[PDB]
């Protein structure tokens, strides 16, 4: 359910 | 370090791939000389089985 | 094809009992290194230009690198500054208009950019690390028993280089891509760091965390270099331990970064077998827990053999013990089988620890030969983490 | 009462009983060690060349000359002609990532080569175009078109024939026949998503499909879609698909388009919305030009990119039937040296709900077991050897004190 | 800190120590058998930390003075006991080795097995310190080595055993300690520390190692070393020893192998099976034999080799289909092309062509002096009669490698040595070195003798001559032939030696001093006359071949220097040089594996004329040896620019790949011949190249080593020199006239087999776990010599460095390393 | 997710909730079942007494009747459940048909019983691989094995429990017409066979043994101890 999320970063 | 769980919608995924990096750096295919690590915990049944 | 680049290995010195034919034979190879670096260092003292030189005018200090992207005419082409701009720069003699291809890193002019020199062997540092330089030193000596799995991973990454008529003269193609399998501490990675010190190709390595960069791109375009070197390097094995960390079961993702990384595995499981069949770079990846990995990736094909370490068994727990024990000082009570036969499930990086522990044990009172006491002791001292778990005593 | 090591005690422990060459010895290892950093030094530096050419072909009294009367021109596009009066044009020519500005043509050039739209070459210093350049021809989707033709042929695609054939209707018989397409007035569908279980031939009858192209056939990579810098993802899918129109009968194939194609979702806190607007670019494009997919997880991609607008054909690969497994079987080991007799068929019985390649490695591993025992002939029990270690030994459990119950 | 058992101690220590202060009578007696028992009871224990000595830090300057002053009796001598124990932890050596010395003697034993070897230690170091100037102080340290070696024999220490003595510089008491169950760990670890041991103390190893194998009656271990030091009386004494046949005949089937003659006294039982197994005369039988089981006695032709149809008539590259239907159909007894239609196929080839598949006629017949000669019966009285040499060469090239009782060499290649052509002359003397090699049989060697002499010799007669005289008293330091070879080589002229052929005049110097360094001294003194540059090369070149195999890091180190000059006089001194490294250092494995690092980096960091001897070198270093690291050296320059460095890595491919059939150099061989199509002097060389990698379809190797790789051959390693060092100048002697020269091999071209006969001499098929070997040296009890393991049923072909094992007890082994022949002896132990 | 029901086959026509049944089997100690021309043995190992509690409430070989054993693997609730049950058979049908059970009979009525718990939900298997021996036929001798599927198996020998792979193929290697042909033969193969235990004590093999129209004759300590003596002083010829 609750969901931690992670992330990129576009140059 | 807590137990790796299933890769999925809800799963630790990241502080997974930063646990298989110590487990490797410790023990892994290029061994290390003069480096000692000296965790401290308080549930010792919730660590992976290979940290 | 640069050809293998295998690591370096000085011979081996044994006897290990620290006798005179060891300082015999480690003098040996310190004498021929000795003689080695005189001739290094006395080539560049006995060793005491007018084309060249006008060249290096030309191009000048510094010299840019940018990506070449189309050769317009014969002497101009339009070269991406390293910033992501575009220059229509001129091609000057010097430089050779076989070796500059779209795609290719050319070196450019400060000043006036115009193409003046092809930057081959620009592999990214992250992969260029990635090489295995100096060769570990456990050879397949060190690993006692998994004689079943050794030949399992000696007729994929090192017989498959020595006797090559063998499977061309049966049809077979060589099994390239094993999946080192099995419960922590059973010898996985010692298997594979032996492998490095037997093989004569180019050993590559990873630890499936490595190949994960923050860039949107940067993590599908490391794999597609690393497979690039490998190819690049001929013969060559690349060893991605704990595959567990990318390539785990695809699934709908909801978060953007969770997509990337399986926008890596999709990488790697076509840099394996898709379009454009691969060359010969064998994969030697490991994983404690193969019931994670996705279906795909160790689908026969790209992991054509699956190679399971279980717990050792008894016989091998006793030639796992000799192996660590060996340079060892037991005294001649040390009878290992008193150890050895307990049903305790202890995996070879357990036998290790007891053997750590009881010579440990064995400065506490003072003494640098262990008796049988020092293992007893050491066993349980050792065997925590994993204390007591099972049935009671329902079943009879 | 671990008593720890007094500095009396260490001074023993280390001198008595020690063999009277472990000083030396231990000297001769660590001597060694420090010779091979020194000696890697010395000569660790190894030249790399950088690409000049022979001496005979250069001219550097005329290459000093290129590099001072020649000049660098940034290369721009020109996105508006003004025509202030139709005799002074004052062209808008963007830089790139430099700028925009509104330039005017040095005198070398014409006022009408430089048409719309056309990529032009602009000076450093003031940015009038002093040149006209040919259309952008990427360097990395170029590369991308298959120039040597796979060499696997339609016969070793096995068990795969009402596959093979509904794909045929698809990717071949509307660009060999389009008169079969035209009587009845169907349009072709000008595009199939292949679908099937991990390892059932979805890229081999895709590289198949390449060797009976006549086509111009782009490999969609996939990883170089999804590029760092914003846009460049879908920058790529249409200088893809461009290059494609330009060309006459040309295919695209997109292999494991989940990279590329996942389900949308809000996730613009993040570069994902990056990779999603390079869908969304690619559907736009996609909705003479045939479009193919594989995709070993279709459940994953965005159901408008598989309605019947964009993927008209949604060809399933299956796990082969008996009647194809043994076919399956003879098509890889047409080149093994195996014994004239081997009941593949029997084979096929053992290898239930199996796939296209575990299949090969049966035929791979059936020889590994005629090379560790030094026979030639890869006779029939070794097969059956082969069957245990490569479908039965990862299949199940199902043994025999569970499977007693079966007879 | 301590307890109430190490405080006590400590005190009851310092009570003893302080008493000794004053001279009361009961403080002496008493006190120092305190300390006697307490330092005994901690030092006679388990490696516990001895306790007394921790505890006791007390300075002996009290005790050593008084010690002179409190009864110089045994009151004096007991504090020397408790002083020298101390002293053994502490850094006191030169007196913690004079107190045992002086002070009570009482026994060795009784102190602990940490105390006996730190005054072994002691002793060894106090010994070599210890000159010839006095033999005073060497009496008792003598004395001391006479009871802790029997010290270590009982205690599993053998190791320190022999290490002690070795570092006495004497090691001649093992030979009266040494127990049945001790000879194989003693004997073994000798032989495998005397290659590294320096002169003269490994070769005083080799005969005590190989004495200590006489005293317990192990006759065929007695052999191998006896060749090692490469000295015949001991080996005559166990050929006169050997009162059993069985044993007699066995080392003479060792000896053969190592083509070793000595002349046998008919008093000597089986005479003539000793002289005929001696002889090699039985040698052709088995080859043969072996080919029936082994299912290769169909001859193979050229096209099948190259494989043609998977690439995408000159008479050189005729040449080249003569030399491949030579070495890979060499000793088959058959061959498809050179043998129906020869005059055929010859008259193809322009003279040195005609030479060269002449003599290959010889060498598809090796070790048959019948059936080869008599396959030696539609050429040399050719129409042009230039190819007399070619068939000269095959009637030598017959004879090498065996000894026919009728001397079939001298008799035909006699009446044409003489012969005015020169060409004919050239057959003559290569070929009859061939056939005598190393046999420095006096006849010949005196008949060569007038070769040297003879002005109208032309100077490619003169260096084959001295080339032939070497090859004939190779390793003996034949007087009479060096001194041929020493004073023709006096008497060249300067101009005529500026030809390349006269690069081969000093390899015949050498050639005749090969494995011995001790005499190489005066031989260089005398070529010192003549003027350089050939008196530095043939400085160079003999000082090569005294040394080698020797293992020595000084000559190769001198040897390094001349390469790693930077100077065209000098560059043959530097070529002959980095050739030197190569055959020094290629006896021992851990030295040989570091001259490929030197040999990488002579190329990166070398020269013109250094580069073109690297590719060389390391096919000595390797031959019949297809290590993957050394091989793929080869190929990084078996396409570079120089055409000598891609001719000679060419080469060195095919020796490395001689007769082990590797796949991967075949492929790598292929691609090769593609890629130079267009050059014909790489084309040529490159097949050639696929000659020499199916040499005797893989059943010949032409590795110098045999016996565990431990017992030289010397007529090989004078064989592979030739060729060798004439390839230091390919051009002119390979590229040029002299295409001959490549059966300069032939002496040391051997088989590799594994066929087990029952001791009837049937084939005895016993399953032999035969792998990689491994090295028992240090192993505790029975180690496994064989890794890898794969059962096969002899006969079995062994890769170099393979060794074979009798899987079955049923049988006992006469000779311990099961190489070659071997005469299985059924085992009376084993019961069905 | 089709292992959480007993009658929801999977994908590939498997009862997976059987399967998982027989897991149980293999975490039970090691019984072995040969049948002899006249002393139908089996053997009981991994005693593995508590050292503090009797082992009279521990018996594992049970006499189903008076002329047919049983010897159980699997878990101990069940297994009282099923000889219980069994033994209410044996009786019943004697009165019901005056001759009494044979061997393959009970046999085919515990696995009637076990059967029938397997086939319908809400109701659990026996998780029991019994060895059922008895000379009860009449004049042969006959061992059967169960199992928590239901079906019933003839073996001249067996193994059932925690080592059957390791019991059973020691035991086929080893059985012959030679070794059954004497009485005291035949159990020295028994205590052979299971003298492979998990830690081969010698102290905790249990044997019982039950002869042509005789009574069952649970080896006394002594006669064990002797026949484990006896079979190590013949296992004493290696030397
Ligand atoms: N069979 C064996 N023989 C000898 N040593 C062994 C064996 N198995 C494990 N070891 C020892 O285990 C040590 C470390 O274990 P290893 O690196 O092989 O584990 P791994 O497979 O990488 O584990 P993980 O799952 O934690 O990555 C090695 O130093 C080696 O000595
Ligand atoms: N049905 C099949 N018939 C013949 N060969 C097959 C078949 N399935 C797999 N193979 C073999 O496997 C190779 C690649 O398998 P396949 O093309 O199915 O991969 P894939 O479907 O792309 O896998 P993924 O979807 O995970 O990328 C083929 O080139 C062929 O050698
Ligand atoms: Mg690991
Ligand atoms: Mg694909």
């Amino acid at each position: 359910a609750x969901x931690x999320x992670x992330x990129x970063x576009x140059x | 370090g807590s137990s790796r769980l299933e890769g999925g919608s809800g799963g630790d995924s990241e502080v997974q791939r930063t646990m298989l990096e110590l487990l490797n750096q410790l023990d892994g295919f290029e061994a290390t000389k003069n480096i000692k690590v000296i965790m401290a915990t308080n549930r010792i049944d919730i660590l992976d089985s290979a940290l | 094809t640069k050809g293998p680049d295998a690591a370096s290995k000085l011979p081996l010195v044994t006897p290990h009992t620290q006798c005179r034919l060891k300082l015999l034979k480690l003098e040996r190879i310190k004498d021929y290194l000795l003689m080695e670096e005189e001739f290094i260092r006395n080539q560049e003292q006995m060793k005491p230009e007018e084309e060249r030189s006008k060249v290096d005018d030309l191009r000048g200090t510094p010299m840019s690198v940018g990506t070449l992207e189309e050769i317009i005419d014969d002497n101009h082409a339009i070269v991406s500054t390293s910033v992501g701009s575009e220059h229509y720069v001129s091609i000057l003699s010097f430089v050779d208009k076989d070796l500059l291809e779209p795609g290719c890193s050319v070196l450019l002019n400060h000043k006036v950019h115009a193409v003046i020199g092809v930057l081959m062997d620009d592999t990214d540092p992250l992969v260029t690390v990635m090489k295995v330089e100096k060769a570990p030193q456990e050879t397949y000596a060190d690993i006692g028993g998994l004689d079943n799995q050794i030949q399992e991973i000696k007729e994929s990454v090192e017989l498959p280089l020595t006797h090559p008529e063998y499977y061309e003269e049966m049809g077979i193609k060589p099994p390239k891509g094993v999946i080192l399998y099995g419960p922590p501490g059973t010898g996985k990675t010692l298997l594979a760091k032996a492998v490095a010190n037997q093989t004569s190709a180019t050993f590559l390595r990873v630890v499936g965390s490595e190949l994960i960069q923050k860039y949107l791109g940067d993590g599908p375009k490391l794999v597609r270099e690393l497979f690039r070197v490998a190819e690049e390097h001929a013969p060559s094995i690349v060893f991605i331990d704990e595959i567990d960390a990318i390539g785990t079961k695809r699934y709908d993702s909801n978060s953007g970064g969770e997509r990337e990384i399986q926008r890596t595995m999709l990488e790697l499981l076509n840099q394996l077998d898709g379009f454009d069949s691969r060359g010969d770079v064998k994969v030697i990846m490991a994983t404690n827990r193969i019931e994670t990995l996705d279906p795909a990736l160790i689908r026969p094909g790209r992991i054509d053999r699956k190679i399971e370490f279980p717990l050792p068994d008894e016989k091998t727990k006793k030639r796992i013990f000799q192996i660590h024990t060996s340079r060892m000082t037991l005294a001649d009570d040390v009878t290992l089988d008193d150890l050895i036969m307990a049903k305790d499930d202890l995996s070879g990086a357990d036998i290790k620890a007891i053997c750590t522990e009881a010579g440990l044990m064995a400065l506490r009172e003072r003494r640098m030969k262990v008796t049988n006491e020092d293992f007893k002791k050491s066993k349980e001292n050792v065997l925590y983490k994993k204390q007591e778990g099972t049935p009671e005593g329902l079943y009879l | 009462p671990i008593r720890a090591l007094d500095e009396g005690d260490i001074a023993l422990l280390k001198t008595y009983g020690q063999s009277t060459y472990s000083r030396q010895i231990k000297q001769v290892e660590d001597d060694i060690q420090q010779l091979l950093k020194k000696i890697n030094e010395l000569t660790g530096i190894k030249e790399s060349d950088t690409g000049l050419a022979p001496p005979a072909l250069w001219d550097l009294a005329a290459d000093k000359q290129t590099l001072q009367s020649e000049q660098p021109l940034q290369v721009a596009r020109c996105t508006k002609i003004i025509n202030a009066d139709s005799e002074d044009p004052k062209y808008i020519i963007n830089v790139k990532q430099f700028a925009k500005f509104v330039v005017d043509l040095s005198d070398q050039v014409a006022p009408t080569d430089i048409e719309e739209g056309m990529r032009v070459g602009v000076d450093r210093n003031k940015y009038q175009i002093h040149i006209p350049l040919p259309p952008k021809i990427d360097p990395t989707v170029t590369m991308m078109q298959v120039e040597e033709k796979p060499d696997v042929t339609y016969s070793d695609v096995g068990g795969c024939k009402e596959q093979i054939e509904k794909l045929r209707e698809v990717v071949e018989t509307p660009l060999l026949h389009p008169e079969r397409f035209v009587n009845l007035g169907i349009e072709p569908p000008k595009g199939v998503l292949l679908f099937g279980p991990p390892g059932t031939g979805k890229t081999l009858c895709a590289r198949a499909v390449a060797n009976r192209t006549d086509a111009c056939f782009i490999r969609v990579i996939g990883s170089e879609l999804v590029q760092k810098y914003v846009g460049e993802g879908a920058r790529m899918v249409r200088e893809l698909f461009e290059m494609a129109r330009t060309k006459k009968a040309c295919l695209i194939f997109f292999d494991e388009i989940d990279a590329i194609g996942g389900a949308r979702f809000d996730d613009g806190a993040g570069g994902d919305n990056e990779v999603q607007r390079t869908m969304l670019e690619l559907i736009n494009q996609l909705d003479n030009i045939k479009v193919l997919m594989a995709t070993n997880r279709p459940d994953t991609l965005d159901p408008a990119l598989m309605r019947p607008g964009r993927l008209d054909r949604k060809i399933e690969f299956s796990l082969p039937d008996l009647e194809g497994r043994t076919h399956i079987f003879k098509i890889h080991a047409r080149s093994m040296s195996v014994e004239r007799d081997i009941r593949f068929e029997l084979l096929a019985r053992l290898c239930p709900n199996s796939t296209g390649a575990e299949i090969r490695s049966v035929c791979t591993e059936a020889g590994m077991f005629a090379i560790r025992a030094r026979r030639k002939i890869a006779t029939e029990k070794d097969f059956l050897e082969a069957v245990n270690k490569v479908i039965k030994s990862y299949a199940k459990f199902s043994a025999t004190p569970r499977y007693m119950t079966y007879n | 800190e301590l307890s109430e058992e190490d405080k006590q101690l400590q005190d009851e220590l310092e009570m003893l120590v302080e008493r000794l202060g004053e001279k009361d009578t009961s403080l002496y007696r008493p006190a120092l058998e305190e300390l006697r028992r307490q330092i005994r009871s901690s030092t006679t224990s388990m490696t516990s930390v001895p306790k007394p000595l921790k505890f006791l830090r007390p300075h002996y300057g009290k005790l050593k003075e008084i010690y002179e002053n409190m009864a110089p009796g045994e009151n004096k001598r007991f504090a020397a006991d408790i002083i020298s124990v101390l002293a053994m932890t502490m850094s006191g050596e030169r007196e913690c080795l004079k107190y045992r010395l002086v002070g009570s003697q009482e026994e060795l034993a009784s102190w602990g097995h940490e105390y006996v070897r730190h005054l072994a230690g002691e002793v060894a170091k106090e010994w070599q310190e210890l000159d010839d100037a006095e033999k005073v102080q060497r009496e008792p340290l003598l004395t001391l080595v006479k009871e802790i070696v029997p010290y270590n024999m009982a205690h599993n220490a053998e190791h320190e055993a022999c290490d002690l003595l070795m570092e006495i510089e004497q090691v001649d008491m093992l030979e009266k300690d040494i127990d049945e169950n001790a000879y194989a760990k003693v004997c073994l670890y000798l032989t495998s520390c005397v290659n590294y041991v320096p002169e003269p103390e490994n070769s005083a190893l080799l005969r005590c190692a190989l004495g200590v194998f006489r005293k317990f009656s192990r006759f065929p271990e007695a052999l191998r070393l006896a060749l090692m030091l490469n000295d015949m009386e001991l080996v005559e004494d166990i050929f006169t020893s050997c009162k059993d046949v069985v044993v007699q005949k066995q080392m003479a089937f060792m000896l053969g192998r190592h083509g070793v003659f000595l002349e046998l006294s008919e008093d000597v039982e089986e005479y003539e099976d000793l002289t005929e197994i001696m002889s090699n005369v039985q040698l052709n039988s088995n080859f043969l034999a072996l080919a029936r089981e082994l299912d290769i006695m169909e001859p193979k032709v050229p096209d099948d080799i190259y494989k043609t149809h998977l690439e995408n008539d000159s008479a050189r590259m005729n040449l080249a289909s003569s030399f491949v239907n030579g070495f890979v159909n060499a000793a088959f007894g058959q061959d498809k092309l050179l043998t129906d239609d020869g005059n055929k196929w010859l008259y193809k080839n322009k003279d040195h062509g005609m030479l060269s598949a002449a003599a290959s006629l010889g060498m598809i017949l090796l070790w048959d002096v019948d059936g080869g000669l008599t396959q030696i019966d539609k050429y040399l009285y050719s129409s042009e009669d230039y190819i007399k040499s070619g068939a000269l060469l095959a009637c030598g090239i017959v004879n090498s490698g065996v000894r026919n009782e009728c001397d079939p060499a001298l008799a035909l290649l006699s009446d044409y040595v003489l012969h005015n052509s020169n060409t004919m002359r050239l057959g003559s003397i290569f070929g009859l070195g061939l056939a005598y090699a190393g046999s420095n049989r006096e006849d010949v060697l005196t008949l060569l003798l007038p070769v040297m002499g003879d002005s109208k010799s032309s100077m490619e007669v003169a260096g084959v001559t001295a080339l032939a005289c070497g090859m004939i008293a190779v390793g003996s330091c034949n007087g009479d032939v060096t001194s041929t070879i020493l004073q023709t080589i006096m008497e060249k002229s300067e101009t005529e030696l500026k030809d390349t052929y006269a690069r081969w005049l000093p390899l015949g110097l050498g050639l005749n001093h090969l494995g011995k360094g001790e005499a190489i001294e005066a031989i260089l003194a005398a070529l010192e006359v003549v003027s350089e540059p050939f008196r530095s090369f043939a400085n160079t070149l003999v000082d090569v071949c005294a040394y080698a195999g020797s293992g020595n890091v000084l000559k190769v180190q001198q040897l390094l220097h001349i390469c790693s000059e930077h100077f065209a006089d000098m560059g043959a001194h530097q070529g002959v040089a980095v050739l030197g490294i190569a055959l020094i250092a290629m006896g021992e494995e851990i030295g040989a594996e570091m001259a490929l690092r030197t040999f990488g980096h002579l190329l990166r960091y070398g020269e013109p004329t250094l580069r073109r001897a690297v590719p060389l070198a390391l096919a000595l270093i390797s031959v019949s040896n297809p290590r993957l690291n050394i091989l793929d050296t080869l190929s990084k320059f078996s396409h570079d620019a120089d055409p000598e460095v891609s001719y000679n890595s060419i080469f060195a491919m095919g020796m490395v790949g001689s007769g082990t059939n590797n796949a991967r150099l075949a492929a790598m061989l292929r691609q090769l011949a593609q890629y130079h199509a267009k050059d014909p002097n790489n084309l040529f060389m490159v097949r050639l190249a696929q000659g020499l990698t199916h040499l005797g379809k893989g059943t010949l190797t032409l590795c110098p080593y045999h016996s565990d790789r431990q017992l030289m051959s010397q007529v090989a390693v004078a064989g592979l020199l030739t060729v060798l060092v004439s390839f230091l100048d390919v051009r002119n002697i390979i590229l040029g006239k002299s295409h001959y020269v490549l059966y300069g091999l032939v002496a040391a071209m051997q088989p590799r087999m594994l066929v087990t006969f029952d001791e009837e001499l049937r084939p005895l098929p016993v399953s032999v776990r035969v792998g990689q070997a491994v090295d028992v040296v240090g192993q505790a009890g029975k180690p496994k010599t064989i890794t890898g393991f794969q059962t096969h049923t002899t006969p079995v072909l062994l890769a170099h460095g393979e060794r074979a094992e009798l899987a079955t007890e049923e049988f006992l082994p006469v000779t311990p390393i099961l190489e070659g022949f071997v005469i299985l002896r059924k085992n009376p132990n084993y019961d069905l | 997710s089709y292992d959480r029901a007993i009658t929801v086959f999977s994908p590939d026509g498997h009862l997976f909730q059987v399967e998982y049944a027989q897991e149980a089997v293999k975490k039970g100690s090691t019984a072995v079942g040969v049948r002899g021309r006249d002393i139908v043995v089996l053997g009981v190992e991994k005693k593995s007494v508590a050292k503090l509690q009797d082992e009279r409430t521990v018996r594992k070989i049970c006499a189903l009747d008076d002329n047919v054993c049983m010897a159980f693997a699997g878990l101990t609730a069940d297994a009282r459940i099923v000889i219980n049950r069994a033994r209410v058979e044996c009786q019943s049908h004697r009165l019901t048909v005056e001759d009494p059970v044979t061997v393959e009979y009970i046999t085919r009525y515990i696995a009637s019983l076990k059967q029938r718990y397997t086939q319908s939900n809400g109701r659990r298997p026996f998780g029991i691989s019994a060895l059922i021996v008895g000379f009860d036929f009449d004049g042969t001798p006959r061992l059967y094995q169960t199992d928590p599927s239901g079906t019933y198996h003839a073996w001249k020998a067996n193994a059932i429990g925690r080592g059957a792979k390791s019991v059973r193929e020691f035991l086929e290697k080893n059985y012959t017409d030679e070794a059954i042909e004497t009485d005291d033969l035949t159990i020295k193969l028994v205590i052979k066979a299971l003298l492979e235990v998990v830690q081969s004590g010698g102290k905790n093999i249990e044997l019982a043994v039950m002869r042509r129209d005789q009574s069952l004759k649970i080896l006394n300590p002594e006669e064990i101890e002797k026949y484990v003596a006896e079979i190590e002083k013949e296992k004493e010829e290696n030397e």
